[PDB]
RNA sequence: GGGAGUAGCAGCAUAGCCGGGUGAGAAUCCCGGCCGCCGUAGGGGCCAGGGUUCCACGGCAAUGUUCGUCAGCCGUGGGUUAGUCGGUCCUAACCCGACCCGUAACUCGGCGUCGGGGAAAGGGAAACGGGUUUAUAUUCCCGUACCGCGGUGGUAGGUGCGGCAACGCAAGCCCGAGGGGUGACGCCUCGGGGUAGGCGGACCGGUCCACAAGGCCGGCUAAGCGUAUAAGCCCGGGGAGUGCCGUAAUGGCGAGAACCGGGUGAAAGCGCGAAUGGCCUCCCGUAAGGGGGGUUCCGCCGAUCCCUGGGGCCCGUGAAAAGCCCCUCGGGAACGAUCCACCGCGACCGUACCGAGAACCGACACUGGUGCCCCUGGGUGAGAAGCCUAAGGCGUGUCGGGGGAAACCCAGCCGAGGGAACUCGGCAAAUUGGCCCCGUAACUUCGGGAGAAGGGGUGCCUGCGGGUGUGUAACCCGCAGGUCGCAGUGACUAGGGGGGCCCGACUGUUUAGUAAAAACACAGGUCCCAGCUAGCCCGAAAGGGUUUGUACUGGGGCCGACGCCUGCCCAGUG
């Protein structure tokens, strides 16, 4: 193993070749999924992947269509309620 | 796979070209007065300064 | 010289250089062969062969294991490890209690059991007084639940 | 560099001849200080051909060496004969 | 537990002596017993780091002592500054 | 000990390499100065009157 | 002769420096050409552990969108709102000039001269008491005993410093002390001059005893001040 | 020169023999067979360092601990191909330059500001299989693909929808700013889902084997593109306490449980890639070249490799920035993509080989060190143990032939009868030894001592039962009877034990190369200085260390876990 490939940031895997060689393949690790700002709870609808994996995707498959998609829905409804209760004056 | 810099490689290349012996016609022309020179080197005896 | 032939043929046939056979009556033909084409055609002709792997049988161990399954070779004199190693500690517990919960849940689904009785038995099984389904059923039909 | 100074020498070895026959390639010895693009021009002018690819390596003698692939319209053997070999 | 006199300090074995092991066990007992929250009134406060306490049931995170969420001096200050 | 064996740990990065200004293997690479000419440390050249290297070079007398 | 650890500390080597790159930032209040009378309002958002403070810190977001670190008082919640200025209320976490602070109040993080940023009672568990309020000075009782005088325009914070009761549980082992002293690189372990050699210490010898009084004068030169320095007394009482 | 044709070319891995050849010449060069060593490394891969040692042809003056037709030696000619591998980019601990202050001065010393560097194992756009050469290949050829800039042409959109909701969608362009996320993180422990790898049974071909029964070999499928469920988290309905629901374990619930339905979401598998590929094998002349057949299934184990979730610990809190994605504002145009199809362009350097009981360092073809840095089939067995073995590699840990041919030495095996009478001293050797059951003292800081001690059992065969499980799959647990031996952990593996005294509480460290200890450290005990422009320290000065600090702190000394205790003198020196 090359010294850089022996570094535990490469998630090895052994794989069989049509001509019978049993090679070792190397891959980088995926990031973790996004988390709300106000509660630290995972977001749904936002997929995990490296910038390579993500730039081969259209916009609307990267986040939900509701407003404030950086927030969980319980917090989204809170901010919206606050806005409307303050827009009375 | 060895990861050398280019200047160092060129210097080793010169060092390799040097390490040969005197041609036969120089000896024939000098009447056996030149048979060697001071830069014969073997890789396992005398080392270079990179 | 024939080091060259041996290595070319070995890594052509995807083998080792010791599992290779060169006919001892045609070494001149082999030596006249400096290219890969010539060594290929000699392989074809059969002057250079890949030998078959020897192998290692398992025919004695098969009979050993047959006899062990049917119940020999498992006495005190054949053991070297502790009982808690040869059979684990937490594995036993997990398989036991999983079995028990499975059975209680099936019994509840078939109406034989009400929530009160199922809860009591769940709690006793966690406490760990049953140790097997036979004990469980003995308890249930000694007491009036079945 | 400038055309007509880039190319120093053509190669005549068994490997180079094999490549001339099979791949339609030429093999040259070149001034260290030239790049793939300058080599491309140089060949185009000094020989009036269209080039497809250039690959380079510096050797263990201090010489830059170029494997040059032409487009299948032309023919290496032609210029190899136009030269000596 | 299973032992009479030692508690959390039955891990040290026959080492380090009486006073040491007693103090350690008493302190860790009082710290690992659950505590009442000042926001929800429920007994679920647990330590997070040195000086930091958190309720598992409401999410209240606050600052306090090193081994208890209150100190005698803090109590005095609370009372005094409420009086004035 | 302090002999044969400790001298096997010499397959690490060197202390000195060649110098652009003088051509001599004396450039300390972890600091950026030559121990022979002062390059990387002085505009001018390191010379001294207790030293014989430059005199030997130019075939002068001591 | 040879040197002392005393003497090598004064040069500033990695064997003696502080590893401040490991810490959270410095803790100051605000510059007061900004705090004329405006009584800023802010919100706590996080409470955190600092390896260079023997006390927790708290992160605050102000109406400016600016973010600061304060030293956390005992009983401050994530989500509270603290005020900083002359006319703020009197509660826990609020910073005021000492003049506006009654007698009897517990106080921490006091400025020496108005504008410094907080010099006193910043260690974990500590507090100070306000004694008197004149028109030219305020008297304060510090955790040592001294009754110091401050100018009445100096700023303080109300309450007590969190982290208290840290020295009740013992350090049981030597590895734990290794880690405690590696956090901030204190010299650990420690030798004894009495078992050192005579080059290396005013004590020191084949016999493991001191042959001169351990009491040294405040006018003894460096390299010699080891033991009891200008001791008024010694012993038990 | 004598020593001397002597020592050494032994010890840690004791390896060669028969037949054939080449050649002037063969213990030691080549081919075949027999016999053998290694076998969690003496195998396979690759850093640093070395620098051509690599490859073929030709040679034998010298080198090679012997010979030599051999060679890491000598001669001649050759050999290292990148849009995707790595540098090149970002910052870290740290460093430099200019200005500034000091210095008699500087090539010296330094705080702050500014600017710049700093990782070939940290962060980080993108390629996989087959073949080709004497010597290169994720680099050349074939086949099948992917990124980033720029374009041409159409659509989505600007001027559109479905769901109560979670959410599902091709869902506008150029410029600037701001926010949010990811990058982005410790030690210990557990479960679940998968994979490499292995085992078994059937079958199709080939070979071994007196027949028979039987054993061994082969039965292959990459990146990419398209596809979904776990766990966790969420949405809606629903409306609970002598309670119910659940986990391996913690545990959950009017601050809204059970129970109904749903949504988002991994590693994998599947399909295409892909059968005139690759392997096994039967044929015609055997030279370029041809022909045919097969490429099948079920079941079990299962990681130290991959993915996902819980729990515990800290007077100890386990990096940053570049870059990438989303949203919102503010400003311009009226056109126009993050979707489909097509095209063009993508520089500079490395790239051979060893990688160590001969290619590095040690003056050497050195039993040392660097590197054991990353990986490892079957059996016995708790086991990456030791023993045997397959693969792969060697017979180059580079001097051989003889022999009752001795004395004596080095490393080993057994010794009647007595059992430490030996010796400063039981030094050396021997005894014991694995697993199950029974039974175990003084003393004690009640945690220990303790495997205390002391005792019995243990093979093969024929059978009977139990646990989990659908299991005449797999792994485990108890008992009877029969029989053989001097001996049943039969080899390998595998503690000798007890009773008193001194010192040190413990784990730890020490005189590299005559001392590992009763010496050092340690937890804890106590004393002294200091309220900060402090106390203590460096320095010629400027300036600095403790200090991104503030008496629950910083510094300076002695005793040294725990237990009971710590008596009199301030005349002397301080
Ligand atoms: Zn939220
Ligand atoms: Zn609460
Ligand atoms: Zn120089």
């Amino acid at each position: 193993m090359k010294p850089m490939y022996r570094s535990r940031s490469w998630r090895r895997k052994y794989v069989r070749t049509p001509g019978g060689r049993t090679v070792i393949h190397f891959e980088r690790r995926k990031p973790k999924v996004a988390h709300c700002a106000m509660c630290g709870r995972p977001l749904n609808g936002v997929p995990r992947g490296r910038p390579s994996e993500l730039r081969k995707l259209p916009k609307t498959k990267k986040r939900p269509e509701r407003p404030y998609p950086n927030l969980c829905p319980s917090c989204m409804r809170k901010v919206m309620k606050a806005q409307v209760r303050a827009s009375i004056t | 796979a060895r990861n050398k810099p280019f200047a160092k490689k060129l210097r080793l290349a010169k060092a390799a070209k040097q390490n040969r012996r005197v041609p036969v016609w120089v000896i024939v022309k000098t009447n056996r007065k030149v048979i060697t020179h001071p830069k014969r080197r073997h890789w396992r005896r005398t080392k270079l300064k990179e | 010289m024939l080091k060259t032939q041996r290595r070319i043929a070995a890594e052509l046939l995807k083998c080792g250089e010791n599992r290779i056979w060169i006919d001892p009556e045609r070494i001149e033909d082999v030596a006249a062969a400096i290219t890969r084409e010539d060594i290929k055609r000699l392989i074809h002709d059969g002057v250079i062969k890949k030998k078959p792997i020897k192998g290692q049988s398992r025919a004695r161990a098969r009979a050993f294991q047959e006899a062990r399954k049917k119940g020999r070779h498992r006495g005190p004199g054949s053991k070297k490890g502790k009982k808690t190693a040869r059979m684990g500690k937490k594995e036993v517990w997990m398989m036991t209690i999983r079995a028990l919960r499975k059975e209680l849940r099936k019994l509840k689904a078939e109406g034989k059991l009400d929530a009160h009785t199922y809860r009591r038995l769940y709690i006793r099984a966690k406490g760990g007084q049953f140790k097997n389904k036979r004990q469980l059923y003995m308890f249930m039909q000694e007491h009036g639940i079945l | 560099m400038d055309p007509y100074k880039v190319i120093i020498r053509p190669l005549v070895t068994e490997k180079a001849v094999s490549l001339i026959e099979r791949e339609n390639k030429l093999t040259f010895i070149v001034d260290r200080r030239a790049t793939k693009q300058d080599i491309k021009r140089a060949v185009e002018e000094m020989f009036n051909v269209k080039v497809a690819k250039v690959n380079t390596l510096v050797t263990m003698k201090g010489e830059k060496k170029a494997y040059v692939k032409l487009k299948p319209e032309y023919d290496a053997s032609e210029i190899a004969a136009r030269l000596g070999l | 537990g299973r032992t009479t006199k030692v508690g959390s300090a039955g891990r040290f074995g026959p080492r380090y002596g009486l006073k040491i092991r007693r103090r350690v066990a008493a302190v860790e007992a009082r710290m690992k017993q659950k505590h009442v929250c000042p926001v929800c009134g429920r007994k679920a406060v647990r330590r997070i780091s040195t000086g930091i306490w958190q309720c598992q049931k409401c999410g209240a995170t606050f600052a306090g002592g090193a081994y208890l969420p209150t100190t005698p001096a803090g109590k005095v200050a609370k009372r005094v500054t409420a009086s004035k | 000990g302090a002999g044969t064996a400790p001298k096997g740990k010499r397959n690490r990065t060197p202390t000195h390499i060649r110098c652009r200004r003088c051509g001599r293997r004396a450039f300390n690479v972890k600091k950026g100065y030559c121990a022979a000419c002062g390059f990387g440390r002085s505009r001018r050249m390191r010379k001294y009157s207790w030293s014989h290297k430059w005199r030997k070079k130019r075939n002068l007398s001591y | 002769g040879k040197s002392l650890i005393q003497q090598r500390r004064g040069k500033g080597t990695t064997t003696f420096r502080a590893p401040s790159h490991r810490y959270r930032g410095a803790v100051r209040y605000v510059p007061l050409n900004l705090v004329q009378e405006r009584t800023l309002r802010g919100v706590v958002e996080e409470i955190l552990h600092d390896p260079g403070r023997t006390a927790p810190v708290a992160r605050v977001k102000f109406e400016d969108g600016t973010k600061k670190l304060i030293i956390a008082p005992e009983g401050v919640l994530v989500g509270q709102e603290i005020y900083i200025g002359p006319e703020a209320p009197i509660a826990i976490g609020n910073t005021l000039p000492l003049a506006k602070i009654p007698e009897g109040t517990y106080v921490y993080d006091i400025e020496g001269v108005p504008g410094d940023g907080g010099k006193y009672v910043r260690a974990g568990g500590t507090y100070a008491l306000v004694v008197s309020r004149e028109k030219d000075k305020v008297i304060v009782q510090l955790p040592s005993g001294e009754l110091k005088a401050f100018n009445p325009m100096c700023r303080a914070t109300i309450g007590v410093v969190a982290g208290g009761g840290r020295l009740e549980k013992p350090i049981v082992k030597a590895g734990k002390a290794y880690y405690i002293a590696k956090a901030r690189n204190r010299f650990w372990p420690k030798p004894r001059g009495v078992k050192m050699n005579a080059v290396n210490h005013p004590h020191g010898g084949k016999e493991h005893h001191i042959g001169r009084p351990s009491t040294v004068s405040r006018r003894a030169p460096p390299g010699r001040k080891v033991g009891h320095i200008a001791a008024r007394r010694t012993g038990r009482r």
